């Protein structure tokens, strides 16, 4: 039989890996060399939908890749689907019974299907995330990791206890969603800092630039940054798993760690760690542990690679294999959006991922002021700018400051663990 | 049922040290005005150099060490509190409308006459809510509702920089700053925190066994014990107490005037802390039974755009100058609060 | 007995989520039913910072300090409210007159008089796939008028999810008129959300959640069930199958449902009507001037005797054996950036179609995502030996 022991209370040990990435995945000034041409025609596409008589010479070859088209079934014996261009009055019509959709396709077009939206912000925000990604795909990384947010921007000050830290003391990835993510305290190239107390005081302490005015202006919805805590050693999921924090405001996240161990596989059906499951994990050359959300996102490109002959870029790539693309791989947005609506392909791979039996958890008390007060904002930001050690960008923008305290709460430590009778 | 104590987040400037603290604002200018573009120690000065810090020395000189940090942010902040706890351990022998505007329960009326006040250097000054009523159900209609002013403009801009009221909830027979569970509320917003109780039975049994003696009255609880433990180390080391904890009887709080290395004994020990040397944490136990409160807590915009007419007669039947109010709905969240043990 | 922990790591039903205005009723209707109020709100407070309803519940003036009475045919003896904030008063005495005028208007107007989901929601998401006010039940709730339930419709199957994070949760963006908010109610904009069971009667006002306007709000959760075991071991009760009191609300038992119909069962008991703001039992009209004059004294002792358990329902009530908790990690960010907000907003007043022609503005809208933020789910269960 298998016995629950429990303990509850406050302990010393390793500070959680912390990690920041901002909402935007590049700087709008950098990137915009490549995304001229589609966002030259995403306007167009919203001056046809919100203003149309004001409707030059557009690249089309864009379009044609998955155009919107407008569908209206209020007249039920004949529906009429329309494309946007190449067309009593000139409106669109936002009717109970019109849709817009975009109209993916496959075998030198002869075969199509629609990915189908009731309003024009999803329509268009899913159509320029495809499309982006469609370009993004063709850059090589060691670029791509160049267009995005540098720490030495973003990390504006950090204080961890009462020792410094600086951008250079974060380990770096880049994120395919989010671009540059910067993780402190991560335990792999060197040991990990442990927080010994209780409280702010002897917490992490940041002040964060986010340059709202150089976001990518239809990818980067949301202002804020990214932010998520992790045990050392293992890859920030941090699509799912993040926090946001606020711009113009100190953020305060007091942390409780809440694990819970399980005994393995002559008690419940659990791995120790990974070696054993069926499905190798693209994630290895981080050399981070397992964890089945890497097996998950690595059934997923397998499929992938299998089905359509490419790797999506939103994950990593074997060593062999190409990201998709529409100039390699012309049927790649419908062989993906098959597999990513496929409620099939997540069940059988769920069936094919055994979870890990060390359930690590933090538990965030989170608490928001506004920062800084109206006093001394003259002098913060004052200060704030002329200790950029840049010569560039004097300017520093009030309104995208973000302050952060992560600490550990009163009660740092709870453990659930599983023991032989 | 467990209590909460707001505090404003500004402190007074006592009449007693009204001058010396001028003297303060006039030298803290000097500084900052010079790294970027009478009896206080005008030698414990700020410097950039860590990128900028403050030093601190031996009575003789001798022995040296400098606090140094990554941004001016953090320097000038913490600088200007060494002056501010340098000056106001001088004066007076400890001697001294309100920012809550209106109070309510259940469409009762409540005022600041029923709810203990006092203050500290650090937090400003604090209210306690110290209902001894007992909650009758969930939800804002059963717990307190509180208007409370948030003083934007008259905040000691270098002393402390947060715009928002403080929030602590703990229990009966506590004082609020130690172990503080300190949520905290934007100006301009309501806030409705919703209150729920964890225990713990298994250590020092209600004060019972083992300590090191407290310094003030209250529950036996492990951060007492380290803060007067702490003082005591100070106290037995450099024979004066610090501003910002309790004193013992035959203590004095210390200060250039008459300590004039104070800085030195006290960062030291302080660092002590910062790398868990002190001998405190061996000495002092939990308690054999405790609880912690977790606060689940939504905000919205107040008050709204058409009955924003509604605050500014407040204000006005107050007569106080001036959005710039918050509002606090403190909710007990269930009646299901039950111990963990073994 | 013995107690052990498991979890699954597998497909979820998704709760049912429940969305109001936190603004009762569109103000440029009830205004017709008001103003005969609002003259005398107006009259108090000119006279204050220079009758039918001054003459039901009198403000009175105690040397300035102000309040109101609340008496009874035996005038002897009665309650009164007296306030520090003479403004205050007024406050609350229109919020008094608001809900006793209120209680007399029939349901089907009363619904008319509120949002529409057309109207509250700009659109929907969940999984990846569109929705709109076909996937939302309507819920009168006194207080909030409109509010609207996710995942809830009886005859189809409850939605599931097999994804973690907001990308496969649903989110929803909330048009939040601040426009057509009461003047005379002080109050917060916003929304206010719930997240219950199917079978869980939402009680959004005390529980709920809100929102501010100008964010995107996500709300992961983590889904945590827990059992124990029944009167030989503990005492509780499954579904409310031996409890002496009736679930007047068409919800399954839980303590709350017991504590709120036993007091509303007393409250028809004793002077003949039902408390407003809650569900109204099967013989009962709600309380107002017209029909029970003094009916807020026979409320206000019975309130006395409640809050010190003398009523005897808080004595007889149990406790639910088995429960689900979602343990939600709230967060906030400002939506839209500076810099989409070019482009958004001119979209979104055109997915609103006939409603507006003039532009949103950021602070009249708000958006919402709830998610798993992964699909572990934690079991805590009890057995004998
Ligand atoms: C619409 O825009 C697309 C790209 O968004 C245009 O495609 C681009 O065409 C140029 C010129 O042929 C290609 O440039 C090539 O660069 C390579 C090195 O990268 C160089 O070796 C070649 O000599 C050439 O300069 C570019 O690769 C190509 N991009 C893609 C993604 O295919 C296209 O011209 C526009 N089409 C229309 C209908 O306007
Ligand atoms: C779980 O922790 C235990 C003890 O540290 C260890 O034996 C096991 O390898 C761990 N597994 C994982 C996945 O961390
Ligand atoms: C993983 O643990 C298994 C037994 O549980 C062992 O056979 C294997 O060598 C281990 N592999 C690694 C990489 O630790
Ligand atoms: C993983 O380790 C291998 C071999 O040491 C190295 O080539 C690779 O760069 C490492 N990656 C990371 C993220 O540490
Ligand atoms: C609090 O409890 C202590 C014992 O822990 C008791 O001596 C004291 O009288 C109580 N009240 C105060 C104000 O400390
Ligand atoms: C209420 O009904 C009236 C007509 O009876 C109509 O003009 C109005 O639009 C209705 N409103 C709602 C919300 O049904
Ligand atoms: C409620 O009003 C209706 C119509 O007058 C009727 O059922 C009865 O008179 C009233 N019942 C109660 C309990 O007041």
């Amino acid at each position: 039989e298998v016995s629950v022991s429990l303990s509850v209370g406050f302990k010393t040990m390793d500070f959680p890996a912390v990690t920041i990435c901002n909402a935007s995945p590049f700087k709008y000034s950098k990137i915009k060399h490549l995304l001229k041409d589609l966002d030259e025609l995403m306007e167009a596409v919203l001056e046809r939908i919100l203003a149309p008589e004001l409707s030059r010479n557009l690249n089309f070859s864009i379009w044609n890749h998955t155009p919107l088209v407008l569908i209206d079934e209020r007249n039920p014996h004949h529906p009429m689907v329309l494309d946007l261009f190449g067309d009593a009055s000139e409106k669109i019509c936002n009717a109970h019974g019109c849709k817009m959709a975009m109209r993916l396709c496959s075998l030198n077009r002869t075969q199509c299907t629609f990915r189908n939206f009731t309003s024009a912000t999803q329509a268009l925000t899913e159509w320029y995330i495809l499309q982006a990604t469609n370009i993004f795909a063709q850059v090589p990384q060691q670029e791509l990791v160049e267009m995005s947010y540098p720490g030495e921007q973003m990390i504006l000050a950090c204080l961890f206890g009462a020792e410094p830290c600086n951008y250079r003391n974060f380990t770096s990835i880049f994120y395919p969603h989010y671009g540059n993510c910067y993780i402190f305290n991560w335990g792999m190239t060197e040991k990990a800092l442990p927080s010994a107390n209780p409280g702010t005081e002897f917490g992490l302490k940041l002040i964060l630039d986010i340059g709202q005015e150089d976001y990518v202006p239809f990818l980067a919805s949301t202002a804020g940054v990214r932010l998520m805590l992790h045990e050392q050693r293992s890859y920030p999921f941090i699509r799912d798993e993040g926090i946001y924090a606020m711009s113009g405001t100190e953020t305060s996240i007091g942390v409780l760690v809440d694990k819970l161990q399980r005994m393995g596989e002559p008690y419940s059906p659990c791995t120790v760690n990974g070696s054993e499951v069926p499905v190798q994990n693209f994630y290895s050359d981080y050399n981070t542990t397992y964890s089945i959300q890497a097996c998950l996102r690595s059934c997923f490109q397998d499929h992938m690679i299998r089905n359509c002959n490419c790797g999506h870029y939103l994950y990593p790539l074997p060593r062999g294999e190409k990201y998709c693309n529409n100039r390699d791989f012309p049927d790649w947005a419908h062989c993906y959006s098959d597999l990513q609506m496929s409620v099939a392909q997540r069940e059988t791979c769920i069936g094919m991922c055994k979870e890990s039996c060390n359930d690590t958890q933090y538990k965030m008390t989170i608490s928001m002021a506004d920062w800084p007060s109206e006093a001394s904002e003259d002098w913060i930001f004052h200060v704030l700018s002329q200790e950029r050690d840049q010569s560039t960008n004097i300017t520093l923008s009030r309104k995208g400051i973000v302050k952060l305290n992560i600490y550990f709460q009163e009660f740092n430590y709870r453990t659930i663990e599983e023991s032989a009778a | 049922l467990p209590l909460v104590t707001l505090c404003d987040g500004n402190p007074r400037r006592p009449s007693p040290v009204l001058r010396h603290l001028e003297l303060l604002d006039e030298f803290a200018r000097e500084n900052i005005d010079s790294l970027y573009n009478f009896h206080l120690d005008r030698e414990i000065r700020l410097q950039r150099l860590v990128r900028v810090g403050f030093r601190l020395c031996n009575s003789t000189g001798g022995d040296c060490f400098y606090r140094g940090y990554t941004s001016g942010v953090a320097a000038v902040q913490d600088w200007y509190h060494f002056h501010y706890v340098d000056i106001l351990a001088l004066l007076p022998a400890a001697w001294e409308g309100h920012f809550v505007l209106s109070c309510s329960y259940d469409g009762l009326d409540c005022q600041a006459r029923q709810f203990r006040t006092f203050h500290h250097p650090t937090y400003g000054s604090c209210y306690t809510v110290d209902g001894v009523w007992t909650a009758q159900r969930p939800g804002i209609t059963h717990g307190v509702g509180l208007v409370l002013r948030v003083e934007q403009q008259p905040h000691l801009p270098l002393l402390s920089t947060l715009a928002g009221i403080r929030v602590m909830v703990h229990g009966r027979n506590h004082t609020p700053f130690l172990g503080h569970h300190s949520f905290s509320v934007r100006p301009g917003t309501e806030a409705t925190i919703s209150i729920r109780e964890d225990e713990v039975h298994r250590c020092t049994a209600g004060g019972e066994g083992v300590e090191v003696e407290l310094l003030h009255n209250t529950s036996y609880t492990r951060q007492a014990c380290l803060v007067s433990c702490f003082q005591q180390l100070m106290v037995e080391t450099c024979s004066c107490g610090y501003y910002l904890h309790p004193l013992p009887a035959g203590a004095e709080y210390c200060s250039s005037a008459r300590h004039p290395a104070w800085g030195h004994c006290f960062y030291r020990l302080y660092q002590d802390l910062e790398t868990h040397r002190l001998p405190c944490t061996s000495r002092c136990p939990r308690p054999c039974r405790e609880s912690a409160f977790k606060l689940s807590t939504g905000t919205s915009r107040w008050p709204s755009a058409k009955s924003a007419g509604w605050t500014l007669a407040t204000l006005g039947e107050q007569g106080l100058p001036h959005s710039s109010l918050a509002k606090i709905n403190i909710v007990y969240q269930e009646l299901n609060y039950r111990s963990v043990e073994e | 007995v013995s107690v052990s922990i498991k979890v699954h790591f597998r497909k979820l039903d998704f709760p049912a989520v429940t969305i109001c205005n936190i603004n009762p009723y569109k103000y440029s209707t009830v205004r017709h039913l008001l103003a005969d109020l609002e003259q005398e709100t107006r009259e108090a407070l000119k006279s204050l910072y220079g009758p039918r309803f001054s003459h039901r519940i009198p403000l009175l003036i105690f040397d300035q300090v102000v309040g109101f009475q609340l008496c009874s045919n035996d005038t002897s003896d009665c309650a009164t409210y007296t306030f520090s904030s003479g403004i205050n008063a007024i406050q609350e005495w229109y919020k008094l007159h608001y809900m006793n005028i209120m209680a007399q208007v029939p349901l089907e107007k009363k619904i008319n008089m509120s949002y529409s989901a057309e109207e509250l929601l700009v659109t929907c998401f969940f999984d990846g796939v569109s929705c709109d006010a076909r996937n939302f039940t309507l819920f009168h709730h006194p207080m909030h008028g409109n509010c609207y339930t996710f995942n809830n419709r009886e005859n189809e199957t409850i939605l599931s999810t097999s994804m973690g994070g907001s990308e496969y949760g649903l989110q929803v963006i909330l048009y939040i008129n601040e426009e057509e908010y009461n003047p005379f109610l002080v109050s917060s904009t916003g929304a206010k959300v719930i997240i219950h069971r199917q079978d869980e009667y939402p009680f959004v006002e005390d529980v709920g959640t809100e929102i501010e306007t100008a964010m995107v709000t996500s709300i992961g959760m983590h889904l945590t069930e827990s059992f124990k075991l029944s009167e030989p071991y503990s005492q509780c009760t499954e579904d409310g199958s031996d409890v002496p009191i009736r679930n007047i609300y068409n919800a399954a038992y839980s303590l709350q449902i017991c504590l709120h119909s036993c007091f509303q069962t007393k409250m028809v008991e004793k002077c003949g009507c039902a408390q407003y703001s809650q569900p109204l039992p099967p013989a009962a009209n709600y309380c107002n001037y017209q029909q029970h004059p003094n009916w807020m004294y026979c409320y206000y002792q019975l309130h006395r005797a409640f809050v010190q358990e003398e009523l005897g329902c808080q004595s007889v009530c149990k406790e639910a054996c088995s429960f689900k908790e979602w343990t939600l990690t709230t967060s906030l960010a400002q939506w839209p950036s500076v810099v989409s907000e070019k482009w958004l907003l001119p979209v979104l007043t055109w997915d609103q179609g006939r409603q507006v022609n003039k532009k949103l503005n950021k602070t009249d809208l708000a958006k919402l995502l709830i998610f798993y933020k992964d699909l572990n789910q934690r079991s805590i269960m009890e057995s004998p030996a």
